[PDB]
RNA sequence: UAAAGCUAAAUAUAUGUAGGAGACCGAUAGCAAACAAGUACCGUGAGGGAAAGAUGAAAUAGUACUCAGGAAUGAGCAAUUAAAUAGUACCUGAAAUCGUUAAGAUGGAACGGAUUAAGAGAGAAAACAAGUAAAGAGGGGAAU
RNA sequence: AUUUUAAAAUUAUUUGAAUUUUUCUUCUUAUAAUUUAAGUUGUUUCUAUACAGUACUUUCUUAACCCACUCGUCUUGAAACACGGACCAAGGAGUCUAGCAAAUGUGCAAGUGUAUAUGAUUCUUUAAACAUUUUACGCAUAAUUAAUGUAAUAUGUCUAUUGUAGAUUUGUGCCCCACUUUGCAUACAAUACCGGUAAGCAA
RNA sequence: UUACCGAUACCAAGCCAUAAAAAGAAGAAAAAAUUUUUUUUUAGAAUCUUUUUAUGAGUAGAAAAUCGUGGGGU
């Protein structure tokens, strides 16, 4: 029988979380990366795209 | 029994049936390898049943074509028959089975002008 | 290394910035993935 | 019928492929092992196997003993497999040429700081392709705890190993069998 | 995780793995450490040497805090403190740095390793090795007891 | 630095948005990018890892002829293009070309 | 401009992420196909051989 | 500073009530109970304790009329509905089991493996003909 | 698409020689071709000048020759005169948590894990994400002894114990090799030093 | 004394997989019509591609790679 004990949820490693989020930065920056994740990106000029 | 047509050799055709299927309706006869004790099939007793091996894969240069030496590509719209323009010689299209009969009109058209054949080209019509 | 900005009418370039340097770690998306499945974890509600 | 070992078929041991699916490292297997392949060097094919190697047989490499090693030819480039540690015990550093596949930040800093510099395997491959002038050294790779248990039981006459234990008090694992007033020692 | 589990790639295999023979009965040498001495001595004296028995006097109630005592040894006292000051200490004969290892955590100052060679330095600890303060005050230096 | 053609299809050679296994006859998998002239999923022919590409590819029922920064254009005429923004390749896509013209 | 502060350059008291430092790569240019090519190393291979 | 006394908060809540949720179950599952369920029913008693959801958008469309029948029913040239082989045991409607028709086999089992042969069903996606000239319908692209 | 090449053989000319003395004698000199090299090629028919048939492909059903005991299971041994199974559908069995280890992947590294908790224009999601005013705690960084306790070369040297093999490196005989140079990991030993116990001495 | 028949063994050849090995990170070929057209192809995925050799029973047991099902992100 299922009980609620299970283990529901995971302890990560602070370095490796921010880890993660330092390469999805750097990832979202490359514009084929945005391109292969199924964004329509083809028409705007740059991929770290920034606005005022 | 071999079967050859042209360079394609198909090792065995009536594929393998389970063991005891035939007397036994809760025995579907999707192969199943018998693990058994004493099971005649499992110990390869003459005249029952062989079970298949490895052997009798088919030749891996026309592994996969039909019978019209192209590889079968199932597509569900338009979109997807992209890649075939210019793989038209050794691929042939079929269209999936939950497509309604616009979608297959315009996919046979659209495979037509691309002159990449059909299967199914006579469904739902 | 900088990335032009553009106004909100998108017809216009205003002052370019430079690319921070956290757009330089390496990229590791095996990381990622598996740091990205524990996080997922946590969310979830008990049955 | 033929009566053959193991059937005719050579077996190897050990390692195959990378295991890591860091994608760094992959295009590092892929460079060294091109470059092994290309080359004669077995510089460079035992370079390409260490990289495979898990973590256990790529331990870290302190300082000192990075420095003690490269001792008596001292322009030459120490390559090593692991990382480099930072060793507090050491007083001072001096003038290190060492590619390595990580460097500690405390160690990165302490051989900038002195004056040397740390390298990547991209950039040995691209300079000294070959291995000319460049030193492979490897950090102890039975220092670990885990090979404190391995070897002869605990038990066994003459056993160095270590047992499993909660705890290492006077009243754990201590009074039966390894000590002659209990029955027995060791 | 469950579709990664051993179990799944015995499914149809009758015994799950566990032998058409012998089967996988429930506690059929006994629960928990029950056989030691009996029928589980081999593995209690081949893994565990000295389990069984008794050593030593007992100590009622001990309060841990009035012996806790960490210990440094003597060559990591120059690197307990930054490069930049090293260096000056080291330029700088006249001056020596005093170091209080009680403040970084330490009680007890050890022998073990190599100070620097006519590097003076003053150690401040609650306890001294023999063999540390030797080596101290044989760099020139000194021991400062505190409490 | 941080990024290389290498590493970028060491990252997208298997999770892709453009990639197409077949499922039925096992043997091919096809790269859609807009820019792979055949869509192999190849480090040679995929466009996302390529540095600069060019390739034709109908849109909306009409065929653009595009270029990689990222620059599209509506069979002299594709001609004149491909020698304007010109890096065998030639050939292979002037006749993908005139393959496409024939679509309605 | 904000995510040099975050991740340690120009560090500002409440912003930047404590003794944080960003990771460092295996390699240090990823364009192996690059190295091979240059002409150090295409000195350095042997000729190329034959299969059976 | 015992042998007298009071005292809020931080704490717990398989109960009751009321809110809100979920990588939960989906009618042999999920509570025993999705329903007239702690019900029907059983036991002298303490107690034990089920089965059972689905027409259709709409019955404010639930089958009118005729014929034959004692009637139940059945049939229709009749009828609602998009549909009645959705007719109230009503969505879909599997298998076991049985009926009708057709084809075949048939000397104390039946089935099967392997190889062919004879029949009978299906079939053209390789299992011939690209182009060429004409006339008829169409569709697109570029060219002002 | 840079060995179906080169060679070998054969044919036709060609230079010289040799010899078994020549209509297949051998050895090369050159050229040109061939294949006996350097894994099957050609011709003619038919299918057929068709659009699916009486042909061809295929499924099924029936025969025929040869073969074929009832599966699962315990067992040395099952077709068993061993047990379970009339049939069909649906359900139906190594899982969850704690704790330990090994293996491998990942991060950081003499450190590592920010525990409970706090904050903060985040408060559908969010019960997650994010953060932590320059000695909380675990494990590790030092062992050993019942224990008072004691605690790792040792200041001649920022040096890093000694051998025997041994990876790598350096030279002389950018690619083989014997001597040189360096001596990773590790193995086998030797040495010191720390704790305990003996023995000797002992203010 | 001969001939013959006779295996899933032996031999030659083909193909499948397993193991190991040799090696590898860009240029036009043919054919059919009539110089000009037309038809095919014109490769480069490193747990990959090409080629080579040997090898293949298997309960209990172990591992790898594959095939499916409910639900969740993309």
């Amino acid at each position: 029988p299922t009980k609620i004990w299970r283990r529901w949820g995971r302890k990560v490693n602070l370095k490796e979380k921010r880890y993660a989020v330092c390469s999805s930065i750097a990832a979202s920056g490359v514009t084929s990366l945005v391109l292969a994740r199924g964004h329509r990106i083809s028409h705007l000029k740059e991929v770290p795209l920034v606005v005022s | 029994a071999v079967k050859k047509v042209g360079k394609i050799i198909k090792k065995r055709t009536k594929k393998f049936t389970r063991f005891q299927s035939n007397r036994f309706m809760r025995v579907k006869p999707a192969w199943r390898k018998p693990r058994g004790i004493d099971c005649r099939v499992r110990r390869r007793y003459k005249g029952t049943n062989l079970m298949p091996s490895i052997g009798y894969g088919s030749n891996k240069k026309t592994k996969f074509l039909l019978p019209n030496n192209k590889y079968k590509y199932v597509v569900k719209n338009v979109k997807e028959m992209e890649p075939l323009i210019m793989n038209h010689t050794k691929y042939c299209v079929q269209i999936a089975h939950n497509v309604s009969s616009k979608k297959r009109k315009q996919i046979i058209e659209r495979a037509k002008q691309m002159n990449v054949s059909v299967i199914n080209a006579k469904a739902r019509l | 290394p900088v990335a032009n900005v553009y106004s909100t009418n998108g017809k216009n370039v205003v002052g370019e910035v430079e690319i921070p340097v956290v757009f330089q770690t390496p990229i590791r998306n095996d990381l990622i993935q598996s740091v990205y499945t524990n996080m997922s974890k946590n969310r979830r509600h008990p049955y | 019928g033929i009566a053959l070992k193991n059937v005719g078929r050579i077996k190897k041991h050990g390692r195959k492929h990378l295991v890591s699916k860091n994608p760094y490292l992959r295009l590092l297997v892929k460079l060294y092992n091109f470059l092994a392949r290309r080359t004669n060097a077995n510089f460079n094919k035992i370079i390409a196997k260490r990289l495979i190697m898990p973590k256990r047989y790529r331990p870290p490499l302190s300082l000192s003993k990075l420095q003690y090693h490269m001792a008596n030819h001292p322009n030459d480039i120490a390559v090593v497999v692991g990382s480099i540690t930072d060793d507090k015990r050491l007083f001072s550093l001096k003038q290190l040429k060492v590619c390595a596949l990580r460097f500690t930040e405390t160690a990165r800093k302490r051989i900038e700081d002195a004056g040397g510099e740390c390298l990547t395997f991209d950039q040995l491959a691209l300079k000294y392709p070959t291995g000319k002038k460049c030193v492979l050294l490897r950090g102890p790779t039975k220092a670990r705890t885990a090979e404190k248990h391995f070897g002869k039981a605990p038990g066994k006459p003459k056993s160095k190993a270590r047992p499993y234990v909660r705890s290492k008090g006077r009243k754990f694992e201590k009074a039966r069998g390894r000590r002659k007033s209990r029955a027995y020692k060791k | 995780a469950t579709r990664f589990k051993k179990n799944r790639k015995k499914r149809g295999h009758v015994s799950a793995g566990h032998g058409r023979v012998g089967k996988h009965r429930k506690h059929p040498g006994g629960r928990g450490k029950a056989g030691g001495l009996h029928h589980m001595r081999i593995n209690f004296d081949k893994y565990h040497p000295g389990y069984f028995g008794k050593v030593g006097m007992r100590h009622l109630n001990l309060l841990k805090n009035r012996t806790y005592c960490p210990t440094i040894n003597v060559d990591k006292l120059w690197g307990l403190l930054p490069e930049e000051k090293k260096k000056e200490f080291s330029e700088n004969k006249d001056i020596a740095p005093v170091i209080d290892v009680t403040r970084k955590g330490y009680f007890k100052v050890l022998g073990n390793g190599k100070l620097k060679h006519n590097q003076p330095i003053v150690v401040k600890a609650r306890y001294f090795s023999s063999v540390a303060e030797k080596k101290i005050k044989a760099v020139g230096g000194q021991c400062i007891l505190v409490a | 630095s941080n990024v290389s053609n290498a590493l970028v299809w060491e990252l997208t050679r298997k999770s892709n948005c453009f990639i197409k296994k077949n499922k039925a006859g096992k043997k091919g998998v096809f790269l859609c990018d807009p820019l792979n002239v055949n869509y192999k999923n190849t480090p040679s022919s995929s466009g996302l890892v390529k540095s600069n590409s060019t390739n034709v590819t109908l849109k909306d029922g009409k065929v653009v002829f595009s270029v990689k920064v990222n620059q599209h254009f509506k069979m002299k005429n594709v001609e004149k293009l491909l020698q304007q923004h010109g890096s065998k390749n030639k050939e292979k896509l002037l006749k993908k070309y005139k393959r496409l013209s024939k679509l309605y | 401009k904000k995510l040099d502060v975050i991740y340690g350059k120009i560090h500002e008291k409440k912003v930047t992420k404590k003794n944080y430092i960003l990771p460092k790569s295996i390699v240090h240019n990823p364009d192996i196909y690059r190295i091979i090519h240059s002409d150090k190393v295409q000195a350095s291979l042997l000729a190329k051989k034959k299969p059976c």
